[PDB]
């Protein structure tokens, strides 16, 4: 059963084992059951923590239903893979990734008064060879000020930094003037769409190149895992993979009554159904009731 | 029969934000002692107050609450 | 037995989702009571 | 009314998910021809009884809008179930709030607390926590005020429910939500954020919200 905060996260979700939890709840409200009152409680810390642990119950089955585009040629299987993660994060309640990491910067550094503190409280979320490349620019601009640069914007010393911080961002490859003119808007919507269509060709070149960099790491992890495995004899592999299957059944068979472990062994029995159903008719595949 | 103290807050206080502040701070002194005040601003605190009695400090700020919250959550999920 | 379904077969099997749920059922009631009993 | 003329005649050419979006967009546009809504609900309501779970909950909420604005009644098991499913799809759109709709609701709830008289920072923060009464269908209303038996609801509509053109009027989906909340006992004063966040100061933002409530319910 659900606690109604799960079933509100599973309404716009699309995966299987959540939508059969929604369809079983939507059939119960139809049969004369009353809907629970949604609690207007658990102030800002518990409210943003339940969002962390309810969106991860939408992301986690959703990531497993997204086929990686490994060993593929072209940019369209990466634009498929990234768009499946865009539409997955939207079903889990996330916003656009540009909107969601810019929210992460202003959350970490609401009280950062110096530019060296905003470069060290948003350190985990910026590429480290870009964060370091903004420290040679911060140390160069610190020479002509000889005082700490403040996070003001109206300060002239911040404009001396942002004259050379923008100089890195174009050299990194990202058009900072098309980013900044997108999030500022424009007056007329005709020239607001000339910057919208140049932000979204950066952004589509942005979300692809790190969806592709996520694939090329899985391609290089699977090729180093396989080439470590092709060097073994076949008898070593058969007993190494039989102990790992035994110790991980045993970890789920010791934990009894837990929800995850009794759902784990229903997956082992459903894997064995797939092998048993293919073994009965292998030119057609598994048998679906249809 | 006084207590000299310093309240460091994130924003300058209102006329009622002070009156609710002393009534909570009045049970940190072990008498009906009049903690006089001192007012300071520190936007590094995320709202709330921290009161330093010059022998002990009570940190009821939110920026100490949201880091003591995370220290309890990250301790608890390392068990579960 | 045989010939199960489609919506039973569409679920990804060994995803976590129930460790995340088991943590969220043991973190949230154990931290809802922490915020209502907290003084520094 | 050439469009509603086709819909009373050809409503067997539609799937139940297509007839809900047919009836909803009529009721949002102010269609009174209840023989069309008898035709459009004769596709939907037989489908909901044999399968209540076949339609998505966002389309069950579009049916409760269509059956309350036009007023054409549903079957007795369906019309209460579609009334429960408006509480779900309005709650799920509250949990997955855009964080500019969260920052606008807490900005409007601040500007409707100082409109009702709150001169200090600790006075608003206990008032905005009192506005979050729950709806009669189990939902959560962010800014719900009661004076005796008279209720006003304040609605904030950020940009996501505004038209993308220059006058920037809100879309039809917010009059959908208002006219359902009005039929539960409320008076919905819409606060559009192209107008609300145009104001320079908080007291001017209170002069926007209090002008919006009295032009809707003058008892407040």
């Amino acid at each position: 059963a659900v606690s109604k905060k799960e079933v509100l996260y599973f309404l716009s979700s699309k995966d299987a084992e959540s939508s059969t939890a929604v369809k079983s709840y939507l059939k119960s409200l139809y049969a004369g059951a009353q809907v629970e009152a949604t609690e207007t409680d658990a102030s800002e810390l518990i409210a943003q923590l339940e969002k962390k642990y309810l969106s991860a119950q939408v992301v986690e089955p959703g990531v497993h239903n997204i086929a990686l585009p490994l060993g593929e040629s072209g940019s369209a299987p990466v634009k498929r893979y990234a768009a499946e993660l865009f539409n997955l994060g939207a079903q889990a309640g996330f916003e656009c990734p540009f909107i969601e990491v810019s929210k992460k910067f202003g959350q970490e550094t609401a009280t950062s008064e110096t530019v060296k503190d905003v470069l060290n409280k948003t350190k985990s979320y910026v590429s480290a060879d870009y964060n370091a490349a903004l420290n040679e620019v911060l140390s160069s601009v610190e020479a002509e000020i000889n005082g700490p640069v403040l996070f003001d914007g109206k300060t002239e010393g911040f404009k001396k930094f942002a004259a050379k911080a923008k100089a890195v961002a174009v050299s990194r490859g990202l058009p900072a003037d098309t980013i900044l003119a997108y999030c500022a808007g424009s007056a007329n919507e005709d020239a607001a769409d000339k910057v919208s269509k140049e932000f979204f060709t950066w952004f589509e070149s942005a979300y692809t190149a790190d969806a592709a960099a996520e694939v090329k790491a899985i391609e290089a992890e699977a090729a180093s895992i396989l080439d470590r495995h092709l060097a073994k004899p076949v008898a070593q592999i058969r007993k190494e993979q039989a102990s790992a299957y035994a110790s991980l059944l045993k970890r789920a068979e010791t934990a009894k009554g837990a929800k995850w472990a009794e759902k784990y062994l229903e997956d082992v029995k459903a894997v064995q159904w797939f092998d048993a159903s293919v073994a009965e008719a292998p030119a057609s595949g598994p048998k679906v009731a249809a | 029969k006084e207590v000299y103290c310093t309240v460091i807050t994130a924003e300058p206080l209102d006329k009622l934000e002070r009156v609710e502040l002393t009534k909570k701070a009045e049970k940190f002194v072990d008498a009906g002692f009049k903690l006089v005040m001192q007012e300071k601003i520190d936007k590094k605190l995320l709202g709330g107050f921290v009161i330093e009695f010059s022998d002990r400090r009570v940190d009821m700020s939110t920026a100490k609450k949201v880091e003591e919250f995370n220290n309890f959550v990250n301790k608890l999920v390392l068990s579960i | 037995a045989d010939a199960k379904a489609l919506d039973e077969l569409r679920k990804p099997k060994f995803s976590s989702k129930y460790l995340i749920q088991h943590v969220s059922q043991k973190l949230i009631p154990a931290v809802k009571e922490w915020e209502k009993s907290y003084q520094p | 009314k050439a469009i509603v003329d086709a819909l009373k005649a050809s409503a067997g050419d539609l799937a139940p998910a297509q007839a809900v979006e047919a009836a909803y967009g009529l009721a949002l546009s102010g269609a009174t021809d209840a023989e069309a809504f008898k035709a459009l609900f004769g596709v939907v309501a037989p489908a909901i009884e044999k399968a209540p779970d076949a339609l998505e909950v966002s389309s069950l909420a579009q049916l409760h809008v269509a059956s309350t604005i036009s007023g054409a009644k549903l079957p007795a098991a369906v019309g209460s179930f579609v009334a429960k499913a408006f509480g779900l799809a309005a709650d799920a759109a509250r949990l997955k709030r855009s964080s500019a709709e969260s920052a606008l609701v807490a900005d409007v709830a601040a500007a409707t607390a100082v409109a009702f008289g709150a001169q200090y920072r600790p006075e608003v923060a206990s008032a905005v926590a009192s506005y979050v009464k729950t709806a009669p269908d189990g939902s959560v209303l962010d800014i719900a005020i009661t004076k005796g038996d008279a209720k006003v609801l304040v609605q904030a509509v950020p940009s996501s429910l505004l038209t993308s053109t220059t006058p920037a009027k809100p879309l039809g989906h917010v009059a959908a939500y208002s006219k359902v909340r009005e039929a539960q006992g409320y008076a919905v004063a819409v606060v559009p954020a192209n107008e609300f966040e145009a104001l320079p100061d908080q007291k001017a933002k209170a002069q926007y919200v209090l002008a919006a409530i009295k032009k809707v319910a003058p008892s407040f």
